[PDB]
RNA sequence: UUCAUG
RNA sequence: CGCGGGGUGGAGCAGCCUGGUAGCUCGUCGGGCUCAUAACCCGAAGGUCGUCGGUUCAAAUCCGGCCCCCGCAACCA
RNA sequence: CCGGGCACUCUAACGGGACUGCCCGCGAAAGCGGGAGGAAGGAGGGGACGACGUCUGGUCAGCAUGGCCCUUACGGCCUGGGCGACACACGUGCUACAAUGCCCACUACAAAGCGAUGCCACCCGGCAACGGGGAGCUAAUCGCAAAAAGGUGGGCCCAGUUCGGAUUGGGGUCUGCAACCCGACCCCAUGAAGCCGGAAUCGCUAGUAAUCGCGGAUCAGCCAUGCCGCGGUGAAUACG
């Protein structure tokens, strides 16, 4: 949007686990309006969790949600001559959109073969900090930070 | 490429349909074809007295073909005998009781489909083009409406490039729906070309 | 072993429908100045006269080895087709208000001439200048 | 998928009837 | 050829195939209506001057 | 063990494990093993040999297949480029032969690119 | 397909039924390519028609349930 | 901030 | 007239190592860009390696020798 | 399904309702930021609507039409062919390249529609397309009709494969006088290219994208994956 300040649709709760994090999951799981197999998937997940490791349900994938969390990200900016690749710190209403996003694409590049036992396995490697996704998060914040020298451009 | 029909714009509201009946698929193109070649037969060979339209209706078996003419002096006949031969001409193509009833207008320079055939009369009759055309608004305006516009088209003038020319006087307020924008067409078929003059007469609002 | 020629004027002036590779019949000589590039088809197509096609009115120099061999240069010489397509073209013209042009005198690996006719329609690219103000105010004064 | 013809959505893709996508 | 082929739509003692329906103000032999039987050109200039019933500018 | 030919499946389920032997596809083997009588479940590194040959009696001894089949396709084919049908050219310059448009397609009777090709 | 005709024509069932009368002559100029080769009725060359021209295809016995259109190809480019 | 012509 | 030097893709050239492993730029063809041509970007493809005869398992490679092209000489009288 | 019956959902008319209407902050006023109530908010969301005119835009091949041209042919009728050809190139789409996936079974959940020479329920026969009877419907009453995706629990097990369904052969059913050029389907073989795509590029700001089916038009069949509509599931993001 060019005009107003184009607000973010407001999403639902989540039913079992009464989240808004979750539901954001859901999303980013979800593949050509699929929402009743993405949250199947997600809850699948969850037990798959409580299979393994001896935790909550949700804890690991918030923590993992918090440990994938950039803050400093790189943004292209053509300033003349050659096109700088500048940092800048990301709002949180962002960062969440980028955390999960990335999940879903180390999640799904995640050599495992089965939907939920690949969340699964990235949640736990996320929430460690050796996961596809968390690899990601420190590949961008050693692009930004490394890439401080152009970082005058607050635009 | 643009400004659609102003009569069927508003033909849901503030206007009729022309000819109004009824029936299914059975006979909707067999009354069709008889409802356009009865005009055809009228708009061919009625127009010396200038009719407006072919308002055309039917119960059941009661073709209406009630017609809106300026002067009904050679539409009906002194006395009546071209309406009676009109009839047996009616009979003819449609073999139901086709009454037909000749209807003159309120005033002949607020209906539109007489002002423009009156400028193509003019424009087939070899007169000046837009001399016509701003003389035809200030008839309309002293027969006395609320704004007319006679566009007419191009080949004006035995030219060789066509340029449309027009002319208004008042408001003519054609995206408005409620406006009741009265619209008339008529070719002009003389030697250099089809001059088209369409007009439009803006009568009281709402 | 000429290379390619051209129709200048007429591949910048007719709209270029559909080409054959049509071919000449030279009557004895005009062949080494089209060798050489002496060709200019200003004024020229290729008409028919009632069963043929007749290159019409090209100039080409008569070549200065025949001393007193020389050859009337501008002329219509005997241009080749296939029937089919020599009486199709010939119905074509009446159909369709055709214009046949040539585009070049190529050569092919007989060592041959062949003239690339085309069709023309005209593209019709000259502007009819909008009327200038003393024009159109004296019809506004005839219009008063 | 859909483009086959000897299956359940690759015949209701093409939307007629058969062996693989019967009447009931 | 449209005046032949406006009664070659009229005519058939031959085959009943080759009754292709045709247009009735025009003589259009594409877009022709099983309803009304005007072709789609002559549908929209008699639905806007109004002279078919029950038609109609359509937005829902 | 092989059936027909010398085509051996082995470690697959049996009623696709069929579909490997030529002329025999997915509703053939789903047909003729239940008809012989065999679970057509049983994963074929674990089939009875006395089952392999009750369903190699069905396969070998029913219907025509690879050799005895393809070659009558081929001698088919061979018989439709006879004098000239329509089908048996384009065969012989291998275009397509059911109805196929040839405009810009039909990369699976023709081939590889040829590009050669274009205007100025 | 059309299993309830036998989808041979009544000027070409007709001409190869009066040309195989005890062996006759063999030309029989036909228009009518949808015809199929008369089944048991082989042996006369028939000259179907592509349109441009009369293409004599002879026709044999490995062409007998096929159709006449088959043997007059309609385009150049094989 | 680059970049030639109809 | 005698030496020595080349011949390699459409053209200009790398080359090719005792011989088996052939390319570079531009040009080309197709695309992408462009209102359209340039330019640029992407995919490949193209060569009897001067003919010929020679030893070789095998020649573009090495040995001759012949045709075009180049560079040299052709001096003392 | 009715016996009692219309409560509702609905249907389609007629009405109301939303206007800065209220209140506060800013503001010269317009209006803006917010709140409350309301079902709804600041054009509530979509349609239809597209000015003076430009592109000498497109259509004489929808029609009308000035002009020129053909008038035993450039007109007219028919048979057959072509409009479908193919060395390649392009545009728009469709399916794909799979395990969130595919196959079989079973059970749900729509609106929009459309049908007397049509829709064909329900039987019988044929694996099936369809075929032979024949119910109902002049259609909110009968039919197309199955909805699909979903869900259920069984298979497949990362495999060019139970992915893919192009191709080619064979057996056929319908329409139509006629399926060879060139129809649609059915069935059985066939099982290729294709393992997410170069340089570039497009679409989308909310029931939108994406995915899924359904209907209609023209129509004998049909080229339909197109177009026009209908709903099912239903996102991410818009810092600027
Ligand atoms: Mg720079
Ligand atoms: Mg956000
Ligand atoms: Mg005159
Ligand atoms: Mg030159
Ligand atoms: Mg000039
Ligand atoms: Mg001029
Ligand atoms: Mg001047
Ligand atoms: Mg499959
Ligand atoms: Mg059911
Ligand atoms: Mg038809
Ligand atoms: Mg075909
Ligand atoms: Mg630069
Ligand atoms: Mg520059
Ligand atoms: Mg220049
Ligand atoms: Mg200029
Ligand atoms: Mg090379
Ligand atoms: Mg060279
Ligand atoms: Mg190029
Ligand atoms: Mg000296
Ligand atoms: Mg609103
Ligand atoms: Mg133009
Ligand atoms: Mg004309
Ligand atoms: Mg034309
Ligand atoms: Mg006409
Ligand atoms: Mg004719
Ligand atoms: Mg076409
Ligand atoms: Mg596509
Ligand atoms: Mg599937
Ligand atoms: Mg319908
Ligand atoms: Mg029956
Ligand atoms: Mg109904
Ligand atoms: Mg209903
Ligand atoms: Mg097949
Ligand atoms: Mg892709
Ligand atoms: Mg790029
Ligand atoms: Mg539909
Ligand atoms: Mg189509
Ligand atoms: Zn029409």
């Amino acid at each position: 949007a060019r005009r107003r300040r184009a607000e973010v649709r407001q999403l639902q709760p989540d039913l079992v686990y009464g989240d808004v994090l979750v539901t954001a999951f859901i999303n980013k799981i979800m593949r050509d309006g699929k929402k009743n197999l993405a949250a199947r998937i997600f809850y699948d997940a969850c037990k798959i969790i409580q299979e393994k490791t001896g935790q909550e349900p949700l804890k690991v994938f918030k923590q993992a949600v918090e440990n994938v969390k950039p803050r400093m990200e790189v943004r292209s900016r053509r300033v003349g001559g050659a096109n700088y690749q500048v940092p800048m710190e990301v709002s949180p209403r962002r960062q969440q959109s980028l955390a999960l996003r990335w999940l879903v694409q180390a999640a799904n590049q995640r050599p495992e073969r089965r939907a939920a036992v690949r969340i699964a396995h990235e949640l736990m490697d996320a929430a460690e900090g050796k996961g596809g996704a968390v690899k990601k998060k420190e590949d961008v914040e050693r692009m930004a930070e490394a890439n401080r020298a152009y970082a005058h451009y607050r635009w | 490429g643009n400004k659609i029909h102003p009569i069927g714009f508003r033909l849901g509201i503030t206007r009729d349909w022309e000819s109004r009946w009824y029936a299914g698929k059975k006979q909707y193109r067999h009354l069709l074809l008889e409802d356009q070649r009865i005009r055809g037969l009228l708009e061919k060979e009625l127009y010396s007295a200038g009719l407006a339209r072919v308002d055309i209706e039917r119960a059941a078996d009661n073709v209406a073909v009630t017609v809106h003419v300026a002067k009904p002096g050679v539409v009906i006949g002194r006395g009546g005998e071209r309406i009676r031969v009109l009839r047996e001409e009616l009979a003819k193509l449609t073999g139901k009781n086709v009454a037909l009833n000749v209807q003159e207008v309120q005033n002949p320079n607020l209906s539109a489909p007489l002002v423009a055939q009156r400028v193509a009369e003019q424009i087939e009759r070899r007169f000046a083009v837009r001399r016509a055309i701003k003389q035809a608004v200030q008839r309309v305006m002293e027969s006395g409406a609320k704004g007319a516009k006679v566009i007419v088209s191009g080949r004006i003038g035995g030219a060789e490039q066509a340029r449309t020319e027009w002319a208004a006087q008042g408001r003519v307020p054609l995206h408005t729906l409620r406006a009741n924008i009265d619209y008339g067409f008529a070719l002009a078929r003389t030697t250099y070309g089809v001059l088209g003059v369409k007009a439009y007469i803006f009568l009281g609002e709402v | 072993m000429a290379p390619v020629l051209e129709n200048r004027r007429a591949r910048h002036d007719y709209e270029i429908l559909e080409t054959y590779e049509a071919g000449i019949a030279l009557k004895g000589t005009e062949v080494k100045s089209l060798r050489a590039g002496k060709v200019d088809f200003t004024g020229s197509f290729a008409r028919f006269e009632d069963g043929e096609l007749y290159l019409e009115n090209l100039y080409i120099a008569p070549y200065e080895k025949g001393s007193y061999a020389n050859v009337d240069p501008r002329r219509k010489r005997k241009l080749l087709l296939h029937k089919h397509e020599l009486r199709r073209l010939l119905g074509k013209v009446e159909q369709k208000g055709l214009t046949l042009v040539p585009l070049k005198i190529y050569f092919n690996e007989r060592g041959y001439a062949k003239v690339l006719l085309g069709l023309a329609r005209g593209k019709k690219a000259y502007e009819k200048r909008r009327e200038d103000k003393k024009e159109a105010v004296r019809r506004a004064l005839e219009e008063l | 998928g859909k483009g086959d013809r000897r299956t359940r959505r690759g015949k209701i893709w093409r939307g007629t009837y058969g062996k693989y996508r019967p009447r009931k | 050829a449209r005046k032949a082929l406006i009664e070659k739509a009229k005519r058939t003692p031959k085959f009943k195939v080759r009754a292709y329906t045709r247009c009735v103000r025009c003589g259009r032999a594409r877009s022709v209506y099983r309803f009304f039987g005007l072709c789609r050109i002559c549908l929209r200039e008699l639905a806007h001057k109004g002279q078919l019933p029950g038609v109609r500018k359509a937005s829902w | 063990a092989r059936i027909a030919g010398v085509e051996i499946p082995r470690n697959k389920r049996v009623d696709v494990a069929l579909t490997y032997i030529y002329g025999i596809g997915k509703a053939r083997a789903k047909e003729a093993l239940e008809k012989t009588g065999i679970n057509p479940a049983t994963r074929v590194k674990d089939l009875t040999e006395a089952e392999v040959v009750r369903l190699r009696e069905y396969v070998e001894n029913t219907w025509k297949l690879e050799g005895e089949l393809r070659a009558e396709v081929a001698a088919n084919i061979k018989r439709l480029m006879d004098i000239g049908c329509y089908r048996g050219l384009r065969h012989r310059r291998g275009l397509p032969v059911r109805g196929q448009r040839t405009r810009t397609n039909a990369r699976t009777r023709k081939g590889p690119r040829k590009t050669v090709a274009g205007k100025k | 397909s059309l299993k309830k005709g036998v989808f041979v024509d009544d000027h070409l069932l007709e001409k190869v039924l009066e040309l195989n009368a005890k062996g006759e002559k063999r030309l029989i100029k036909t228009w009518s390519r949808r015809s199929t080769i008369v089944p048991e009725m082989v042996g006369h060359t028939i000259a179907v028609y592509n349109g441009k021209q009369h293409v004599p295809v002879y026709i044999t016995e490995n062409m007998v349930g096929h159709k006449l259109g088959e043997f007059a190809p309609t385009r150049t480019y094989r």
